[PDB]
RNA sequence: UAAGGGCAGACGGUGGAUGCCUAGGCUCUCGGAGGCGAAGAAGGACGUGAUAAGCUGCGAAAAGCUGCGGGAAUCGGCACAUACGAAUUGAUCCGCAGAUAUCCGAAUGGGGCAACCCGUCAGGCCCCUGACACAUGAAUUUUCAUGAGCGAACGCGGGGAACUGAAACAUCUCAUUACCCGUAGGAGAAGAAAACAAGUGAUUCCCUCAGUAGUGGCGAGCGAACGGGGAU
RNA sequence: ACUGGAAAGUAUGGCCGAAGAGCAUGAAAGCUGCGUAUCCGACAUAUCCCUGAGUAGCGCGGGACACGAAUCCUGUGUGAAUGGCGGGGCCCAUCCCGUAAGGCUAAAUACUCCCGAGAGACCGAUAGUGAACCAGUACCGUGAGGGAAAGGUGAAAAGAACCUCGAACAGAGGAGUGCAAUAGACCCUGAACCCGUCUGCCUACAAGCGGUAGGAGCGCCAGGUGUGACUGCGUGCCUUUUGCAUAAUGAACCUACGAGUUACUGUUUGUGGCAAGGUUAAUUGUUAGACAAGGAGCCGAAGCGAAAGCGAGUCUUAAAAGGGCGCCAGUCACGAGCAGUAGACGCGAAACCAAGUGAUCU
RNA sequence: AGGGUAGGGGUGAAAGGCUAAUCAACUUGGAGAUAGCUCGUACUCCCCGAAAUGCAUUUAGGUGCAGCCUGUUGGAUGU
RNA sequence: UACCGAUGGAGUGAGGGCAUGGGUGCUAAGGUCCAUGUCCGAGAGGAGAAGAAUCCGGACCACCGGCUAAGGUCCCGAAA
RNA sequence: UAUAUCGGUAGGGGAGCAUUCCAGCGACGUAGAAGGGAAAAGGGCGACUUUUUCUGGAGUUUCUGGAAAAGCAAA
RNA sequence: AAUGGCACAAGGGUGCUUGACUGGGAGACAAACAAGUCGCACAGGUAGGAAACUAGAGCAUAGUGAUCCGGUGGUCCGC
């Protein structure tokens, strides 16, 4: 018999092209250059998925350094006294107490100022 | 390709044209060209061993006597043809709501014409029991010569 | 249709027992002075052929 | 089972393999073929016997002896067969419960220890005084 | 502030995909039949309707004429028509048998740029029209009979390539194929031993023997028969 | 009775069946129509002493036979016998078989332009014939020749009386028909590319494959959704290559079309049936593909040797195991992989050959 | 104006010119010639994973056999 | 921890850079021909501004957790 | 249950999804099939699959087995 | 030719000689294949020698080429 998959054939391009609303130009509508843009872009959205995780420790480093320098030490000096002391607060949980709770901030550094 | 109607021709000069290159017009690639792979007349038959079929129809056969669908009636004869007869003959088996075989010792051309208008009822000489017809009825009913034929026939 | 045997290859090969292909050596036809004593009879000899031609000697015998 | 359940047995039936249909399948593209040469191209064809050009095998080697038209070969039939065939007789050559208007030739491989008449179309010698001391007899026609 | 632009949604446009559908193809089976033509073929030209004819039918008797049988109320062919008539004293329609059947075309009275031009002899009309006859070739004895041309496949016969394969190529292969030409029939050819063999008993076809025996730049390749089992 | 524009649908309750094939009917019908099973029916016209002489044979040159020089054929040149003569793969002798130089002959075999009746795990309008329709047509060519595109209103034309704008149906808005007119003639459904309008958000200090990962504000409808100020990272894809962002190749875009298939024969393997055996082919019988027959043939069952031959041995040898090869579960299928022969995964030459058409240009 | 010469054939005050916009012809067929060459080869996920060397070749951008991969099996030996 | 027997299916037979030992060249070449390793080929991630094979390191998927390599800690740009 | 392993071109092996048709068994449909638009949910993973609504106005489908004209981004 | 070897000489003479043998190839080297290289044991019959022993050509490594078709000598099968 002949077979021709013509709904399913068609189908598969539909629900691709849903994936592409948003783009620029023919970019969003004309298939080949649309099914082209959305390929190199998971190439991309699985390099930024590792990416974000050193992008989010950096912006930690950053904000526990500019509350440790109001308290008066610096970034290294502070995470060596705590290392030093067996302080297990991640640098997630200090950047939120630097930005948030600046009194629980200074009480762990007051712990370590010895 | 060799059995389309267009002519052999070289349809565009090899070079210099500016389009891709071109043989003749009854080329797959073509709108209208040739159908590359397409059906061709075939044979389905395929062998089996004679003992093998025998095996099959034996399972056939005591598959049906597991499940406890084969009623064995007596021989019966109709001096005329006449459909009602053979459906009261089925509602008093309890045969007459699924599908249905009957296997019957000769022709016995007024049977055959009565049961040919129920659509729930096949027939079948004993002797050309197969393992399809048997396992395609729910219900198998022989006669008492049916049975001597299908013992002596089938065995072993 | 059916497969059809090398002319070249049925004149010049034999089956063993075991499924061995059996064959002649071929240096001796006409030089044979020059040559050594030993040399000749061990190219007088039947040999069989190398399991890198089996399958190659097969074909040409239509794999029998 | 019936023919609504009909289920083969295990491994019995395998699906055959589908090539040019695509990056997943691990078949698509250059389809198993390689890259260039005359091996990827349509209508390629092995010739047998041609190894590149170096003379063949089949025509270094050289062409040996010669087959007889009228060769007769016999049926092996050994000893213990006859034995067996004897202990359900003592008058064997029926020998079609075998072979099939053949010529047959006993030979010696297992015992008789039997008291039997064999005819048959040869012996070997080692069977003739096999069966003769079992205390047999031969009818060599 | 948006001249314009970007993205999304809604709603339209274009275009004609998709789904569904179809007697228009394709492959076969069984049974017939296997020709048409000088009593003018195949294939055409021109005509023919109440109204122009594109098809269909028909042929100056022109979408039709006659008879017999069947049948019983509509019919006057199709391209989205009306008018006007036919018809139970039986239309239309269907089966069978008849009548008519222009011109070209083997075309056959002579020519010719197919569908035209020009004739002769007898016969019936009045420069001109309607019915005949008037070709050739092999048989027959002026008479008679046959032939010619067209057309599906299958048959027999006369001629007969090359590309290709051999990893070049010349013997060889492709192939006694393609193709051209001639000529039958329902089939044709073959067929009744100056035979095969080392017992059989005319041809033909099928299954084996067997990719065997042989053959071959003994390369590529090619490739039986006897015997046995059947159809008959 | 219900739903419905319309029942053949569904739910009840009945009936026919040698008829539950099918097609049509306002949706899907055994009981509405034509039919179907079954039975009946033709005025015609068709069909059913003699015994084969330019021979047999022979030389030269060729051909056909599976065969590339026995049997068969013959262009050229010759040339018998009448118990005799011919063949058995070259020639001789024996043996065997046959009786040339005359003819006819059914069946089993090959085929399908045509007619009748049937069928399909064949296509369904870019498919299937080139041709579902105006098809070998339109068109192209001096000619031979080449050769398209083109199906669908609705159940029924009921195919929109009449009104309004406008010179006009050019077109539309109404009214009316209709289940439906966003079924209004290019008329079923009505996708993409492509083109517009409206609404929301953003945008005129900004610089690279246009995304991706973060992230305010605004806007819609209860934790969803549109947009995206600003920030990080980022030189498309295919192919060919040692190596391509490459300034190497390729594509305007979309929809549709487009390339390892089938047959036969081998071989390996998964799974099976029987098993020292396994298996039938062609074909035949019964009823109508099924069941049964059909053992011819093939493979296995013993090897060694070129072979005669011998045999769990055998070959080599004067002889020695001194050496070689052997002794010390198959077969038939089904599925799959691979090979060869076929066009053999698809498209593409320049050429070669055969038969025709052209000197209206030159 | 009419006619004649037709394919490697005609014709050529000779350029390999011309032979229907085609000339170291056209149409149809053999025919799907052949192309060791270029290009192209379409659903999914999982496991493994090379080579660009040697030998030979009218062979050198091709192929045969080794080498190196993979599946299934039986042995012990590999680093 | 996968080396050999036998069998089914292959692809490859245009290589390249670096280090080392050499020939050739001019102790030239991003040159060419062998040998021994290694990597690219067929390999993403980090540093070097940006670089096929130099330095570090072999990516089952997810994470807004932690420790390190080479290399770094004034700002662009993580850390004196 | 543990341990180990899971980058990949040529290439080998394994297991699946969709499509057209068929057999058997179940089902659906004018109280609205297929197709077309929008939206939501799901899958060791994926090919893909369900559900709601608008358009549409007549056919479609589940499971088991069978057979292929059985899947496009570049020629 | 070159390289390696060679004093018990493998270098140089004398005498006798034909082992420049027949049937052979445990086991190895080398190797894609085809090819190639070294080498038995024992039997038969010899040469040298008092005997033990040695002798299946040469100090070694180049001195050639398949198959098909033909010629010569010896000794199983087709009509
Ligand atoms: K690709
Ligand atoms: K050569
Ligand atoms: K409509
Ligand atoms: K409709
Ligand atoms: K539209
Ligand atoms: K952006
Ligand atoms: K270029
Ligand atoms: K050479
Ligand atoms: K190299
Ligand atoms: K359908
Ligand atoms: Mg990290
Ligand atoms: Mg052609
Ligand atoms: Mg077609
Ligand atoms: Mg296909
Ligand atoms: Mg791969
Ligand atoms: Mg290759
Ligand atoms: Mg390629
Ligand atoms: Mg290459
Ligand atoms: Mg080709
Ligand atoms: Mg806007
Ligand atoms: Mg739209
Ligand atoms: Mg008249
Ligand atoms: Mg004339
Ligand atoms: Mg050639
Ligand atoms: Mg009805
Ligand atoms: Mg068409
Ligand atoms: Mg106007
Ligand atoms: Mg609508
Ligand atoms: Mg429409
Ligand atoms: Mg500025
Ligand atoms: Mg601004
Ligand atoms: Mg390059
Ligand atoms: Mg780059
Ligand atoms: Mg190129
Ligand atoms: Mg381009
Ligand atoms: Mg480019
Ligand atoms: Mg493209
Ligand atoms: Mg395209
Ligand atoms: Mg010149
Ligand atoms: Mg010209
Ligand atoms: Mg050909
Ligand atoms: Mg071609
Ligand atoms: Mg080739
Ligand atoms: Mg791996
Ligand atoms: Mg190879
Ligand atoms: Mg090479
Ligand atoms: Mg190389
Ligand atoms: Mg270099
Ligand atoms: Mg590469
Ligand atoms: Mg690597
Ligand atoms: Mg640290
Ligand atoms: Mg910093
Ligand atoms: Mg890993
Ligand atoms: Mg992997
Ligand atoms: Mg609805
Ligand atoms: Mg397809
Ligand atoms: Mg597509
Ligand atoms: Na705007
Ligand atoms: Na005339
Ligand atoms: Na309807
Ligand atoms: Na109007
Ligand atoms: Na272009
Ligand atoms: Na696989």
């Amino acid at each position: 018999p002949r077979s021709v998959n013509h709904v399913a054939s068609r189908a598969k391009r539909k629900r691709i092209l849903k994936l592409t609303r948003g783009y620029f130009g023919a970019r969003k509508n004309v298939w080949t250059v649309a099914k082209n843009t959305w390929e190199k872009g998971l190439t991309y959205a699985y390099r930024d998925r590792k990416s974000k995780k050193r992008n989010f420790r950096a912006l930690w480093i950053q904000r526990i350094n500019a509350a440790a320098r109001l308290e008066g030490m610096s970034y290294s000096r502070l995470m060596g006294a705590l290392h030093a002391n067996g302080i297990e607060i991640n640098r997630k949980v200090l950047a939120d107490l630097a930005m948030n709770h600046p009194e629980a901030f200074r009480a762990i550094v007051a712990k370590v100022k010895n | 390709r060799s059995e389309l109607s267009g002519s052999t021709r070289k349809l565009i000069r090899q070079k210099g044209s500016g389009g891709a290159r071109r043989g003749d017009i009854n080329s797959p690639l073509l709108s209208g060209g040739a159908r590359v792979f397409g059906p061709r007349p075939r044979n389905y038959s395929f062998k089996l061993n004679k003992k093998l079929k025998a095996l099959a129809r034996r399972s056939a056969l005591s598959y049906k006597a597991k499940n406890n669908e084969i009623i064995v009636v007596e021989d019966f004869n109709f001096d005329a043809p006449k459909t009602k007869a053979f459906k009261a003959i089925s509602a008093a088996l309890k045969v007459g709501e699924k599908k249905v075989l009957y296997v019957l010792p000769e022709v016995n051309k007024n049977v055959y014409l009565s049961a040919r208008n129920l659509p729930n009822t096949n027939l079948i000489l004993a002797n050309l029991i197969n393992t399809y017809t048997v396992l395609a009825s729910k219900n198998l009913v022989l006669t008492e010569r049916s049975v001597a034929v299908v013992n002596e026939l089938f065995k072993a | 249709p059916k497969l059809k045997t090398n002319s070249g290859a049925k004149k010049r090969f034999a089956l063993t027992g075991t499924g061995k292909i059996k064959r002649k050596h071929a240096f001796k036809s006409h030089i044979l002075t020059k040559k050594t004593k030993k040399q000749k009879r061990n190219l007088t000899y039947f040999s069989t052929v190398h399991k890198v031609d089996e399958n190659a000697v097969k074909q040409l015998l239509c794999l029998r | 089972m019936n023919l609504s359940s009909l289920k083969p047995a295990e491994g019995a039936v395998k699906s055959r393999k589908r090539i040019g249909r695509g990056p997943g399948s691990g078949l698509g593209g250059t389809s198993t073929r390689g890259h260039k040469g005359a091996k990827s191209r349509s209508g390629y064809s092995k010739k047998i016997g041609f190894e590149g050009g170096q003379m063949p095998i089949q025509r270094r080697l050289p062409k040996f002896g010669f087959k007889n038209i009228n060769r007769v070969e016999y049926k092996p039939i050994n000893l213990s067969v006859l034995q067996t065939l004897s202990e359900a007789s003592v008058e064997d050559l029926i020998a079609a419960g075998v072979s099939r208007n053949s010529l047959v030739k006993i030979l010696a491989n297992g015992t008789v220890t039997t008291a039997l008449t064999v005819e048959a179309h040869a012996f070997s010698k080692t069977a003739e005084e096999a069966i003769v001391r079992a205390g047999g007899s031969v009818v060599k026609l």
